[PDB]
């Protein structure tokens, strides 16, 4: 399903993910769309930083969710 | 207390409905006012807001002061002079009790009691050597402060809990007697046993032995001497051999000894009064001290308090 | 069943009863009740019409329940006079509460508190309340807010706060629902006070009329006006609330209703300051300090009117020691006057700011209206300053100077265009004359050591003179440094028939410097400022003069051969020529096009042929002997 | 207050401000954690700041308690996280929303209030030396906010 | 037909729906009457959640049937 990712320091994009996908996979997709490696990407949602080891299901991230990127 | 304009207007409008009652207890002379407040025992209505009773309380607070100053119990901050251990006349004792008991009843049957502002009158009267007045004041103080632990915050309008002098006096009162003691024979004796014939009063409680450090001032009084001397005589004797600061403490211990010196009706009544004052002091200190502070100050020093309390409520 | 039986009507009808309204407490509980009604409307859209109809019906019915509950001003038993008359009088010293509290004890008071809390809750809901503008004209909504004969404390009450929230919500949603109606209400209220505003300026209106019902009537009118002004300044006209639509609405109002409002506000502030001064001159000092109006709930004290204490204000606890009927009446009067003055000053500052808040682009009509408003406000301020002589009115003059400084500044940097109009009308020359007179008066002061220890402002002549002089010198200094003036564009924005385009701020900076330097030289010629053998001037005054010298000798990159008077009707395309053409018969659009094409030049002859024969005759007849009044003219020395 | 907090969170979710984000902590809707990004052209620009918000049981009739969990340099912000803001102290109204509070805090970040500060030292260094205040704020943000 | 929805953190509301209506329509109506976005909405009937792709008839929801509304993050 589709997800919304706004770059606070850049532009906004949309991605496709699955509930089981880890935040590391999301960061890898962000790198593919932009280029910055996951280590430098900072992911924020609902006022809490997103951890690579976790996943969307653990964070309860739903469809059309809007996340924030700091780079 | 400070009320916002809307709150003040609402309180005034509410009190407008109690005007006949206020006129009932305010348009009468002092003896009639006393005989009228003493006739208010049961509440046939929901808990009245204490604000509507402000005119009455002040009047009572006016009279109590006249008795506090008459015996000089009012401690003057301008003077380092202490308060003499002088008993109150029986007439004045009844006069003060008639109003203190009514204050207890009123505080029991009202809410929004933070408006209660007498505060210092109770502090002054606590210095009275007579133990009935001490019991009444401790009862009123215990009913208060219970709100201050239920809410733990909020404007209170007396704030007497902060004072360290009152804390020290209450701690001394709560430690009067011991919930459990080891008699000479070695058999445990708890204060509850005072109401059963299966045991005898420990000889330690029957004799007075007070020691204070300035160089060590000692007052010793055997059972026979306590029986011969009156309570005021004992206070006079101790006052002549001890520094001022210790007098209050002595006034407790002596009063305890004279209570247990003989098994007379007056002594038994004084025993009951002292025990009730001890329980009320425990209740009060439980509300103006942190749990660890209470354990370190009272329960560790008096371990058998809980067992006696549980045994006394059946 | 609910719809047919009209239970929704019963959900509101009980708010017209004082007992139920008081029980609802008019706070939190009433807001929750309003939100609950809004949620009821939301859950059952079928009930939205009924709920709105019931709300409108109760709003319409509420004014009928108002009545003259009681009286707020009471004559003194000893002399049957509301207010003191001599500084040596005596005080009855009653035991009553020092400050009266009437609003919450009135039936309509608590009723309005609760009803406005309910309305605030419904607005918080953001549901059905959005439909009250329909089938409820604002002329009826305002009928409950601005009731006749309110208490002196009405403008500071929970009802007014809730009404402010509700009106802010409505204004944000419906921009033009009520602004015109509230402005009309304010103007009509000011008109009703014509007797009080136009009274002689040499004596106190109230003290002259003391002991008559006219005092009570005027005080009730002033209380209503104070409520109106508080609403206007808090909701509609505020520097923070000045939106583009708001500025356009103000322009439209002043275009289609005239400028009588500005004159009425000037008269209001002038008379309020005069009343405060005169009243303070007939009460014992103890009452003066006992009836200071400054500690109002949510005023903050900043801004005019300036407060002249008698005891140091950093001590506190100065109020409530002594009370009496006259003391309470004086307290109410002073509170009302203070709030009126403060709100009038805020309104004048907002009027002088207007579009410059947003820097939005303006059409010719909007620019002309803005400059007209500036001209009216500045001329009214200058008239206010000129009205009263400086002898014996030092507190009033100090308040006036503080008001002028506050009005001509941005929350501070000078407002360049209003200040330019102020200079063109002779305001700075008046300030210079006042400064010289105050300097001569200061030279008469017996000692100056005390003047350097000014922990606060008193009624002493020396300290008042020092404060007035310092205020005037500070205002003069702020108009000479380009760092503290709004950077408005050059005069080319306004005129085309000019010799040279010059930056308005820098161009204005020159004449002020010339006047200040001439004044300093004249003072030197009197052997007062310099050449003295003693410290004849306090430190603050000399520091201000040194700052003036430093600014005067600072350089600005313009030459400013001469300055052109700024007139609203002469802004290109000038309204005078357009109006003349309309009188002739030509449409305004054609006149504007011709003026733009010809570069602001009158048609000497009909060779262009756009004037009809009769039109040409009328044009030649109506021009007048003088054609110089249709072009900007240089400003005289 | 639950009906109010629900709609506040819904409003934030629908059109969240890109400057800040917030949400419940441990599903306790009365406890919120919020994120703020330093305002542009400010010494704190580019940083991330965490805040803890507690909603009183009588919300919105009382202001929420907002504390800066992250260390920050500001005249009106204390190291313990306490905030000195008008809307949270005296100018609170039920009409205000948490999003408006966050926007006001973000504006205050680049618009301090030296005349009425919380920690005197920061206000004094600000008034005496603007450049030194900017430098120290930048260093603190780099140390902690980044 | 008419159904009821019980908000565990509030009151009960009524919805006019049909058996063929999908759960998405019910979620939209619940948002209309309450304001909660559909994605935040979780619906429970007889102890089992409901899928947006299915219809009321699929879940055997009939007239007067009462659903429960909960929110999950």
């Amino acid at each position: 399903m589709q997800i919304f990712v706004k770059t606070l320091t850049g532009k906004t994009i949309t991605l496709e993910v699955e509930p089981s996908d880890t935040i590391e996979n999301v960061k890898a997709k962000i790198q593919d769309k932009e280029g910055i490696p996951p280590d430098q990407q900072r992911l924020i949602f609902a006022g809490k930083q997103l951890e690579d080891g976790r996943t969307l299901s653990d964070y309860n991230i739903q469809k059309e969710s809007t996340l924030h990127l700091v780079l | 207390v400070l009320f916002t304009r809307c709150e003040k207007a609402r309180k005034e409008k509410l009190a407008a409905g109690y005007k006949p009652l206020v006129d009932y207890l305010i348009d009468c002379d002092t003896p009639t006012f006393l005989e009228r407040i003493e006739a208010i025992q049961e509440w046939d209505r929901s808990r009245d807001d204490l604000y509507v009773w402000i005119p009455i309380l002040d009047r009572m607070d006016g009279l109590l002061l006249k008795v506090a100053e008459k015996y000089k119990y009012k401690q003057d901050p301008k003077k380092e002079c202490e308060v003499k251990l002088v008993e109150m006349e029986a007439h004045d004792v009844d006069y003060c009790l008639k109003m203190l008991k009514f204050t207890r009843r009123l505080l029991l049957n009202t809410e929004n009691r933070f408006v209660y502002s007498s505060g210092d009158v109770l502090m002054y009267l606590l210095n009275c050597p007579n133990f009935t007045i001490k019991l009444a004041v401790m009862r009123i103080l215990a009913i208060l402060g219970e709100r201050f632990v239920i809410a733990r915050e909020k404007i209170v309008a007396h704030n007497i809990f902060g004072d360290h002098n009152l804390r020290k006096k209450t701690l001394k009162l709560a430690l009067s007697l011991s919930s459990s003691v080891m008699d000479e024979d070695g058999e445990h004796f708890s204060l509850v046993d005072l109401y059963f014939d299966k045991k005898k009063v420990p000889q330690k409680w029957r004799k007075l032995r007070f020691t204070h450090y300035t160089s060590i001032k000692k007052v010793t009084m055997t059972t026979q001497e306590l029986c011969e001397h009156s309570l005021q005589q004992i206070f006079d004797k101790g006052m002549a051999l001890l520094p001022a600061e210790s007098w209050f403490d002595f006034s407790i211990k002596a009063s305890v000894a004279k209570a247990f010196s003989d098994d007379s009706g007056e002594n038994i009544d004084l025993r009951n009064i002292i025990i009730e004052t001890k329980l009320n002091a425990i209740a009060f200190v439980n509300t103006i001290f942190s749990p660890p502070q209470v354990s370190s100050k009272l329960f560790e020093l008096d371990p058998y308090a809980f067992n006696s309390l549980t045994d006394l409520i059946s | 069943q609910v719809k047919e039986k009209g239970l929704i009507n019963n959900l509101f009808d009980f708010l017209l009863d004082a007992d139920h309204a008081r029980i609802l407490t008019g706070g939190d509980r009433s807001t929750e009740y309003g939100t609950d009604i809004d949620e009821l409307a939301r859950h059952y859209p079928d009930l939205k019409a009924n709920i709105v109809e019931a709300l409108c019906n109760v709003i319409r019915k509420m004014p009928s329940t108002f009545r003259n509950e009681r009286e707020f001003l009471f004559t003194s038993p000893k002399d049957q006079k509301y207010f003191f008359h001599r500084k040596n009088e005596e005080i009855l010293t009653d035991k009553e509460e020092h400050e009266p509290a009437y609003w919450e004890l009135l039936d309509k008071g608590t009723m309005l508190d609760t009803f406005t809390s309910v309305l605030f809750g419904m607005s918080l809901g953001n549901g059905s309340f959005s439909q009250v503008p329909q089938h409820l004209e604002a002329r009826d909504f305002l009928a409950i807010i601005f009731m006749e004969n309110p208490p002196y404390e009405y403008f500071t009450s929970v009802a007014i706060s809730n009404v402010t929230e509700v009106l802010q919500y409505l204004d944000e949603k419906y921009e033009d629902y009520a602004f015109m109606d509230v402005m009309k209400v304010l103007n009509d209220q000011l008109e009703n006070l014509n007797d009080f505003l136009n009274s002689p300026n040499d004596r106190s209106f109230f003290l002259e009329r003391d002991g008559e019902n006219s005092v009570r009537s005027c005080h009730s009118k002033l209380c209503r006006l104070a409520a109106i002004l508080n609403i206007v300044t808090n909701v509609y006209i505020d520097l923070t609330t000045l939106s583009c639509k708001r500025i356009m609405q103000i322009y439209s109002y002043f275009d289609k209703r005239g400028f009588s409002l500005i004159k009425n506000l000037k008269l209001l502030f002038q008379k309020c300051a005069l009343e405060e001064m005169y009243i303070r001159q007939h009460m014992p000092d103890s009452v003066i300090t006992e009836t200071m109006p400054l500690p109002i709930v949510d005023v903050s004290g900043d801004g005019p009117p300036l407060q002249i204490y008698i005891d140091d204000p950093k001590k506190g606890d100065q109020k409530g020691k002594i009370t009496s009927v006259k003391t309470r009446n004086t307290l109410q009067m002073r509170t009302i006057l203070y709030t009126l003055q403060s709100n009038t000053a805020i309104l004048f500052r907002c009027f002088l700011r207007l579009s410059h808040s947003r820097n939005m682009d303006l059409e010719h009509k909007d620019l002309t209206t803005e400059v007209h408003i500036f001209e009216n406000v500045v001329e009214n301020v200058i008239e206010m300053l000129k009205a009263t002589e400086l002898e014996g009115h030092l507190p009033y003059i100090l308040v006036l100077l503080n008001f002028n400084t506050f009005v001509f500044t941005i929350p501070e940097i000078l407002q360049t265009i209003p200040a330019y109009i102020f200079y063109q009308k002779g305001g700075y020359l008046l300030y210079l004359h006042i400064i010289r007179d105050l300097f001569t008066r200061m030279t008469k002061i017996k000692d100056l050591s005390s003047l350097d220890n000014i922990n606060y402002i008193d009624e002493s002549n020396g300290i008042l003179t020092l404060s007035c002089l310092i205020n005037a010198l500070t205002f003069y200094n702020k108009s000479m440094q380009t760092e503290t003036m709004e950077n408005v564009q050059s005069i080319g924005k306004y005129y085309v028939s000019i010799d040279d385009d010059y930056n308005i701020m820098k161009a204005l900076t020159v004449p002020i410097k010339v006047m200040a330097l001439a004044m300093i030289l004249d003072l030197d010629k009197s052997d007062s400022l310099f050449k003295t053998q003693s410290r004849n001037v306090p430190y603050s005054v000399f520091k201000q003069l040194l700052s003036m010298l430093k600014n005067i000798f600072t350089n600005v990159n313009i030459y400013t051969k001469e300055l052109y008077e700024l007139h609203w009707d002469l802004i290109f395309p000038p309204i005078k020529k357009i109006s003349l053409f309309e009188q002739v018969g030509i449409p305004g659009d054609v006149a504007a096009n011709y003026l733009t094409d010809t570069g602001d030049d009158l048609p000497a002859d009909n060779s262009i042929g756009l004037f009809s024969p009769e039109q040409w005759e009328k044009y030649k007849k109506l021009i007048g002997e003088d054609k110089s009044i249709y072009y900007p003219q240089p400003m005289q020395a | 207050a639950l009906k109010r907090i629900h709609k506040e969170l819904n409003d934030l979710a629908r059109d969240p401000p890109a400057q800040c984000s917030a949400g419940p902590v441990g599903d306790d809707m009365f406890h919120w954690q919020a994120t703020i990004m330093g305002p542009n052209d400010s010494p704190y620009q580019g940083g991330v700041f965490f805040l803890t918000i507690h909603f009183p049981t009588d919300y919105p009739f009382k202001p929420p308690k907002v504390a800066f969990t992250t260390r920050i340099y500001h005249p009106n912000i204390n190291s313990n996280g306490s905030i000195c803001l008008d809307i949270l102290r005296s100018q609170w109204s039920p009409a205000l929303t948490i999003s408006k509070v966050l926007l006001s805090i973000c504006s205050l970040l680049c618009d301090p209030n030296p005349d009425d500060p919380l920690v005197p030292e920061i206000a004094r260094i600000y008034k005496t030396d603007r450049e030194k205040y900017n430098r120290i704020a930048r260093e603190w943000t780099q140390k902690y906010a980044m």
